[PDB]
DNA sequence: GTGTAATCTACTGACATCAGAGTTCTTAGA
């Protein structure tokens, strides 16, 4: 299975 | 003679001049050649001859290796280079055999004179920087005449460091040309370095100092294709240079290179069980991480004028700490992580398991810190687990004493903090569970090498040791814990050092036992005056070779008592000569590297002449200690004790039987009346007959199991075969004796009646054993 | 910076400057207070021994400073001075028998040749220029050698108790100042006195302000430390973990410090006393519980994190279940099911944390890791930081997540891809620009010297290379060093990474040899020693693994190009070293990255019969241990359908050259048998019925011709019985050899004997007048060897040797009485009892050589078992 | 030897200048 992500915004 | 006082390039125009005329010489033919000889040898007679402290030795090698290396030199050679290395090495052998080297006044004793002594010294750091590693055929030749010459000269003279020093560059000289390769002379030369190799690492197990590193120096160099021959016997040798080495660099850097050589080449599965107690000595090189202006720099700083070249072209000895850190990493690194994981205390087992438990219970040496304001508490007990490993195993000398002099000051503390009475018994002693792991450090670190450790913790141990004998303290367990960490110290199976200032504390606690308490306990109240000489006993009995020696060393000590004070209680060494004698019925089985037990039965010594000063009171009435080897108690004990000397000779044990036999032949005109030993034997050959000497010259040795049988020998093979061939060897050994001091009529000894040994067995041994043995059996290195 | 500085004697001013009590407080709470605010990271290797010498120094002033400890000697006795060499010497180094009234001095005179006094300063300048060098020569010794007390000494015939604070203290200060671990020990020891000691004096009024302002720096430091040195990190912790309020501190600062200082055990103390004295409301503290779970996987305890993630906190169970399949290392399922929880969009219940979800993004990170996917992980490890089609690589500084959780990863796969061939220059741009910035720079050489050691020398900068690894190695020994001795996972983590730097260290070592580089010779030599170098294959883990196997691949292929103007020597190590991986990787459980490995050297080993049959044989050894967890009728398909077609080779009868090889093989297919049936032997009636298809022929001729439903067992089991002992005629043809055979038969002969006693086959029982006659002579032939497992085995003998009768003869008439009669006395008590049975007739000649060699062994127990 | 002077000899920008080469015109000219 291909491997997949995207961004994420951290909210400190 | 005056090469070292010229300036730089005319001590190259010197060695030009010193270099055309050797050649001139040469185009003559041999009637100035023995003449070439002489020079080379007169000269080097006249530098090492020149003083030396601790106009030098050093001040003239550049020449020497200049002429013994210099092959330019015939086209702008190589048989002259050659000839005249061939006349500067055999100077060397002329020269030692010129020396004397006696010994006559390990301290007790100074050379001959220093006028000679000196001498050697020199030709040994001088010839040492020049004869290494020439290659080139050059040492071929001389390998195996040179190395035997000057053994031989070792074998005579011990205790002498420097052959050991020019053995080493004979060893490592001949591992890199390669010579030992495919096991003539050279199986010569290995057979002389393999027993050489063993013989020395029986002899250095009693040795100390800058003499043990020179030896391990040598014992380390050896090559790969002996080392294999029974590993274990160099191991302790390994393990030892890397404990000196952290205090010592150029051992650390030998440990190195012997343990590299040894990973490459040695079989995997006969070296494998080993690494597991080599590896964690290299701790210790990586224990602690240690947390400019010169003429080029300021020249540099004006600009990079034709000056700079000038400082530069001129800046263009022992390996540094720095150095020798990254190559224990790399060489760590070098064994794989199959192997490097043993640098670690063990594999996952209860051993580390057992550590995570703190070192007490509940908390002493709590501390008022002097603040100002207020006073907050320190439980001075958590540092010890680390300040103790600082302060033997610190590489970095400067966290070292620094370590040392915290924990002088924390034991000081304990001692205070103790005798304020914390709390006053009903369970463990308060500090009980410290000092049981704070005397064993105590030992260790005392006799480190490190000569300012050494001058701080030798006399707070004798000062310790004074204290715990006293008046209420005596009877304390603190004393218990202080003996058995002691009497653990003598035993300890990795170092030579510890076992000797072991048993001198031993000597200084037997001492004050006797001069500070007071008697009237002491006879039987404390654990410690008899309990020394029952404790002991034990050691010596014991199967494991360390335990048999530590027994030894104790006594080796504490002759001087019998010399002092014991006047009842020299019976209890009466019980000890059996004890200990009987300990070397233990010796000749095994262990032969490592076990030096044999050696040190020369402590026995002291306990004949205890008798020779004595003798007179050994036959008074009515003094009955009970003894070990006799069944009945007795009051004229003391005479038949000798007749036990004389039961206690045909033994297969082959010390044991000596021992036995120079004491008995002694002893004899010691007893009161008849006083020869032909004259006191006169009766019982008179009146016991021939068989019972037969049964007390054949049949001896743990009562008789019939050591009289010459025939089933012959017929009945095994290798415990092999100990009746040495009961046969005492079975001869007695005979030797008793004739050649005129003792017996040689006729009557000789006997019709059943004197089967040597009717039967000598005859046959010669007729069909003696040259009857390429493979054989009476029906492997052990063989051989 | 200053309070660092290279001069002892600068080193010293600004000390003295900081100490004054105008710039730095004098009461003791103020001065604890304060000194938190002497930090910043570029100190931090040196600051716990500057906070304690900063306070002890307080005390060089107090009144009892030159007081004595004690005011009493131990008894009447008398003291001395003292003094020590320390100049010059350690012991094991020199050998055994060795002006107005003198205004005189204006009277002079001068040289008038020039050319004299130019003689004079030739002269006096040669010997200077030797002055020079010797002097030199003796100050490098020196150097190293330097010491100095710091307390005096007395002598007497008693330990000298009365000695002053003063000279306690001074020493407890010079170890601190010098060695990190004890500075740890000292300051933590010192400031929880001055804590304790407050509540003599202030407030809860105070207490609060306190245990506030200590709180608020602490997060400063764990928020702020780059170099997460391994004793300031651990301490901190240590610290804030003795005491109410301050064992708030923020976890995930907390959890990011230990991970990379590779400390665990003290990050996690911290949190589980969090966990309960901040709860004794909303249940799951997230933040806390889940960043414990991460600190313990780290220490690879996965069998606790079933305890963690029971669905009554954290209520999201694909989290246990991708925690199940990576404790059964099962890390492609596991990366599976992270992907998932990352891509499913809407909850019932509602969404998980930011807690979790990182979770799961640095749990599938690893997982990767694992495997060993680095295109997967360079894409994951660079999807995340930045909104772009080819992600802006310099933007993971941006925050101290992604420099801490995504920078490792990010950088490792960056340059493996480099190493096996793929040519993007993105990894060395990227630390090209990183490299003009000093924290950047500071971070990448103290954490990534390996790495960019290879990427320098991937580029021939071997001068770069020579720098990079050198550095690793010197800070190697710094972070070894300071772990602390019982931390032992931590110290043999550490160890791991000391093989990689070395392989890179020979080689630059090589690369450079002018003698070395020329010809074939030293390179066979080399070449030697990389083929049994390995890290240990039952305990290192496999990303150690494929670090020095990819390490030494780049190697091998960079010398074949320096050296081209030697294939069949550079094939047969790159070979036999991968295959020792695959092995490895199977002992470690770990199957896919195995699979992943076989598949890519099956084309290459296709070429030769050395190769073909070591691929053959470790394909199918790795089916075994594959499908011996896998349920129950997957395992016929993955042992039976092409493993056993494998075996059969016509090629692999190559006139069986050596025996070792058809001593393996014939282990290999009847284990391949046995499992076959013990499948059918779970249940008879739903195998066969099922996997209805494309097996049912190759079953047939891999078994007994007939159709009968039952015989198709006792067929498999007789080709298999067979195939066994033609084993042990191998194994006799040469501890590896004949007691491994011997066993197998052992338990396969015994396993159908334990079957058996359950029911009545009797065409079983007419082979088995021969099977345990074939247990135990060859069975037994083990135990004269180490073979502890048939040692273990022996109690069954005396009872199937009973309802079994006749087949007793075949022990007691030839070999029991060859056994080493040490080896009997184990469990002595039992057999010594049963003296009434005719069977101990087998007892009799080994416990009548126990009696012989060993009464002391059999006596004991023997005087009861005599009675009644 | 090592270090600090003092001072010769270089190189460059710039200016004049001989020579040497490119270019148009007279006479003697098939």
């Amino acid at each position: 299975a291909p491997s997949r992500k995207r961004r994420q915004r951290m909210q400190r | 003679d005056s090469f070292p006082q010229y300036s730089p390039k005319m001590q190259l125009v010197c060695c030009r001049a010193i270099v055309k005329v050797f050649l001139a010489l040469a185009a003559k033919g041999p009637v100035l050649r023995n003449c070439i000889s002489t020079v080379v040898h007169q000269g080097l007679i006249r530098i090492c001859s020149k003083p030396v402290v601790l106009p030098t030795y050093k001040d003239y090698v550049d020449l020497f290796r200049h002429l013994l290396s210099s092959d330019q030199m015939m086209d702008s050679s190589e048989s002259l280079n050659h000839l005249l290395y061939d006349e500067f090495v055999k100077s060397v052998l002329k020269i030692v055999e010129k020396l004397d080297l006696t010994l006559e006044i390990a301290a007790n004793l100074h050379p001959a004179k220093p006028k000679d002594f000196s001498a050697f010294i020199n030709l040994v750091e001088f010839c040492r920087e020049i004869l290494p590693e020439k290659q080139a055929e050059f040492f071929e030749p001389w390998v195996y005449s040179f190395s035997y010459e000057l053994i031989l000269q070792s074998t005579r003279l011990p205790l002498i460091s420097g052959f050991y020093k020019l053995l080493s560059i004979t060893v490592r000289n001949a591992k890199k040309i390669k010579y030992f390769e495919g096991v003539p002379e050279k199986y010569s030369c290995f057979a002389l370095f393999v027993k050489f190799g063993k013989e020395v690492a029986v002899k250095m197990k009693q040795y100390k100092d800058e003499l043990l590193a020179s030896c391990l120096t040598f014992l380390l160099s050896l090559p790969h294709n002996i080392i294999e021959l029974d590993v274990r016997a160099y191991v302790p040798a390994l393990q030892m240079a890397f404990k000196l080495g952290l205090s010592y660099t150029p051992l650390a850097e030998v440990g190195l290179n012997a343990l590299e050589e040894w990973s490459i080449y040695i079989d995997r599965h006969v070296m494998q069980p080993y690494y597991k107690d080599i590896l964690p000595c290299l701790d210790g090189y990586l224990k602690t991480s240690a947390l400019e202006v010169s003429a080029l720099s300021r020249a540099a700083q004006k600009g990079f004028n034709k000056v700079v070249l000038k400082h530069l072209k001129k800046t263009k000895e022992a390996i540094s700490l720095e150095e020798i850190r990254i190559r224990v990493v790399q060489m760590l690194g070098s064994l794989g992580g199959q192997i490097n994981k043993n640098l670690l205390t063990v594999t996952s087992s209860d051993e580390m398991m057992k550590s995570y438990v703190a070192w007490d219970r509940e908390k002493r040496l709590s501390f008022a810190v002097p603040f100002r304001e207020m006073k907050p508490v320190i439980f001075l007990d958590v540092f010890l687990p680390r300040v103790t490993e600082l302060a033997l195993t610190a590489s970095d000398r400067q966290t070292k004493v620094a370590a040392c002099e915290l924990l002088h000051s924390m034991v000081m503390f304990m001692l205070g903090k103790a005798t304020q009475m914390p709390e006053g018994g009903q369970g463990a002693p308060p500090m009980y569970q410290l000092y049981k792991r704070t005397f064993p450090v105590l030992l260790r670190l005392a006799c480190d090498v490190d000569q300012v450790t050494r001058q701080l913790y030798e006399p707070l141990v004798m000062q310790l040791i004074h204290w715990f004998t006293n008046n209420k303290k005596f009877e304390s367990q603190d004393t218990v814990a202080l003996l058995e960490a002691i009497l653990d110290g003598i035993v300890d199976p990795v170092d030579s050092t510890l076992r000797d200032f072991c048993g001198r504390c031993i000597r200084e606690f037997l001492k004050w036992s006797i001069k500070q308490i007071t008697p009237q306990q002491q006879e039987k109240s404390p654990v410690n005056t008899k309990s020394l000489f029952k404790r002991l006993y034990s050691l010596a009995l014991h199967p494991n070779a360390f335990k048999r020696l530590g027994a030894s060393l104790a006594f080796n000590n504490i002759y001087r008592e019998f010399r002092e004070e014991e006047s009842l209680v020299e019976q209890f060494v009466f019980e000890a000569l059996v004890i200990y004698m009987e300990s070397l019925a233990l010796a000749h089985a095994d262990e032969k590297s490592l076990g030096t037990i044999q050696q040190c039965c020369d402590a026995i010594d002291h306990l004949c002449r205890i008798i020779e000063k004595k003798h007179v009171s050994l036959n008074k009435a009515k003094k009955r200690r009970l003894p070990r080897g006799f069944p009945p108690s007795a009051s004229l004990c003391l005479l038949d004790l000798v007749k036990w000397l004389l039961a206690h000779c045909g033994r297969p044990q082959t010390e044991c039987r000596h021992k036995s036999i120079e004491l008995f032949y002694k002893f004899v005109p010691l007893l009161p009346g008849n006083r020869s030993p032909n004259l006191w034997l006169k009766d019982v050959l008179k009146e016991e007959g021939v068989s019972f000497l037969i049964n007390t010259f054949e049949g001896g040795g743990c009562g008789q199991p019939s050591g009289i049988l010459a025939q089933p020998t012959l017929l009945y093979s095994l290798q415990a075969t092999l100990c009746w061939l040495d009961l046969l060897l005492a079975a001869l050994e007695c005979y030797n004796t008793f004739i050649g001091e005129r003792t017996v009529g040689a006729l009557q000894v000789l006997g019709t009646e059943a004197q089967s040994s040597l009717l039967k067995a000598v005859a046959f041994f010669l007729e069909s054993i003696a040259m009857h043995d390429i493979i054989a059996a009476e029906k492997s290195p052990q063989e051989g | 910076q200053g309070l660092i500085d290279e001069n002892p004697g600068l080193q010293l001013i600004i000390r003295n400057f900081w100490s004054h009590e105008t710039r730095l407080p004098s009461n003791t709470l103020d001065r604890l207070l304060a000194l938190n605010s002497l930090y910043s990271p570029k100190i931090e290797v040196h600051f716990l021994s500057l906070a304690t010498n900063f306070l002890l120094e307080m005390t060089s002033m107090s009144p009892d400073y030159p007081n004595p400890m004690f005011e009493h000697p131990l008894s009447e006795c008398e003291f001395q001075e003292y003094t020590i060499d320390s100049d010059w010497r350690f012991r094991s180094t020199v050998l055994t028998p060795m002006g107005r009234t003198d205004l005189l001095r204006l009277r002079r005179r001068f040289m008038r040749d020039q050319e004299k006094l130019s003689l004079m300063y030739a002269r006096k300048g040669v010997a200077e220029q030797k002055r020079e060098k010797e002097i030199k020569s003796e100050l490098k010794m020196k150097q190293d050698a330097q010491v100095v007390l710091y307390r005096s000494y007395r002598h007497g015939d008693l330990p000298d108790i009365q000695i002053k604070h003063s000279s306690l203290i001074t020493p407890l200060q010079a170890v601190a100042q010098r060695d990190p671990i004890i500075a740890k020990q000292l300051f933590s020891s010192l400031f929880s006195g001055i804590l304790k000691e407050m509540d003599k004096f202030k407030t809860l009024s105070e207490k609060n302000n306190i245990t506030q302002k200590l709180l608020q720096d602490f997060n400063r430091f764990l928020n702020t430390t780059f170099s997460f040195f391994p004793p300031f990190v651990s301490c901190i912790q240590d610290i804030s973990c003795q005491h109410a309020a301050l064992l708030s501190l923020d976890p995930a600062a907390v959890s990011a410090g230990c991970l990379a200082s590779l400390q665990q055990p003290v990050g996690i103390r911290l949190l589980e006393e969090a966990l309960l004295r901040l709860l004794p409301r909303l249940p799951p503290d997230v933040l806390r519980w889940v960043e414990l779970a991460k600190l313990y996987r780290s220490i690879g305890e996965y069998d606790v994190l079933r305890g963690i993630f029971t669905s009554e906190i954290g209520t999201k169970q694909i989290t246990q279940s991708a925690l199940l399949a990576e404790a059964r290392s099962d890390y492609s399922e596991a990366a599976k099911q992270y992907d998932e929880a990352l891509n499913k969009q809407d909850w019932v219940d509602g969404e998980p944390t930011e807690a979790e979800k990182d979770f799961w993004e640095l749990a599938s990170l690893d997982c990767y890791n694992h495997l060993a996917e680095w295109k997967s992980l360079e894409y994951c490890s660079t999807a995340s930081i930045d909104s772009e089609n080819p992600p802006d690589l310099n933007k993971i500084w941006s925050e101290p997540f992604y420099q801490e959780t995504y920078l490792p990863y990010m950088i490792r796969s960056k340059l493996k891809l480099l190493l096996q061939g793929e040519a993007d220059q993105s990894l060395l741009t990227f630390i090209d620009k990183a490299m003009h910035g000093e924290l950047q720079k500071a971070i990448l050489e103290l954490h990534y010297s390996q790495e960019l050691s290879l990427l320098y020398l991937l580029q021939d900068d071997v001068d770069r290379a020579k720098y990079y690894i050198q550095n690793g190695i010197q800070s190697f020994m710094q972070n070894y060093s300071s772990i602390d001795v019982l931390l032992h996972q931590s110290r043999l983590t550490k160890l791991q990474s000391v093989q990689a730097l070395t392989e890179i260290q020979e080689f630059i070592s090589f690369i450079s040899k002018q003698g070395n580089l020329s010809s074939q010779v030293p390179l066979k030599r080399l070449l030697n020693t990389w083929t049994n170098r390995y890290p240990d294959a039952k305990m290192d883990p496999m990303n150690i693994w494929d670090d020095i196997i990819t390490n030494r691949c780049f190697f091998l292929s960079k010398i074949e190009e320096k050296l081209t103007p030697i294939s069949s020597l550079i094939r047969s190590c790159k070979f036999s070293m991968k295959m020792k991986m695959i092995d490895s990787a199977r002992k470690q459980n770990n199957f896919s990255l195995a699979m992943k490995l076989l598949k890519e050297l099956h084309k290459e080993s296709k070429t030769r019969d050395d190769w073909l049959v070591s691929w053959v044989q470790s394909y199918c050894r790795l089916s075994h241990c594959r499908s011996r967890s896998q349920g129950c009728s997957e395992q016929v398909l993955t042992v039976l359908k092409t493993v056993s077609l494998l075996d059969e080779n016509n090629v692999s009868s190559y006139l069986s050259k050596n025996i070792l090889a058809f001593r393996d093989q014939n282990i290999l297919l009847g284990t391949t048998y046995r499992i076959i049936a013990n499948a059918l032997s779970s249940e008879p009636a739903c195998l066969a019925e099922i996997e209805e298809d494309k097996a049912r022929r190759i079953l047939e001729l891999s078994g007994s011709s007939s159709e009968d439903s039952e015989k198709v067992i006792a067929g498999l089991y007789q080709r298999a019985f067979q195939h066994l002992s033609e084993a042990v005629q191998a194994a006799e043809e040469e501890a590896a050899g004949v007691i491994d055979a011997y066993m197998t038969l052992a338990d396969f002969c015994d396993q159908q004997l334990r079957k058996e006693e359950e029911n009545a086959s009797v065409i079983d029982s007419a082979e088995l007048q021969a099977y345990p006659a074939l247990v135990v002579e060859k069975m037994l032939k083990a135990l004269k060897l180490n073979s502890n497992e048939a040692r273990l085995k022996f109690p069954r003998l005396l009872q199937i040797i009973e309802r079994y009768p006749e087949e007793t003869l075949s022990l007691m008439t030839k070999e029991i009485s060859s056994v080493p009669c040490w080896q009997f006395i184990s469990w002595i008590s039992h057999m010594v009892a049963l003296l009434d049975k005719d069977q101990a007739v087998a007892v009799q000649h080994s416990v009548e050589e126990i009696t012989d060699n060993y009464p002391q062994a059999i006596v004991y127990p023997f005087i009861i078992s005599s009675e009644s």
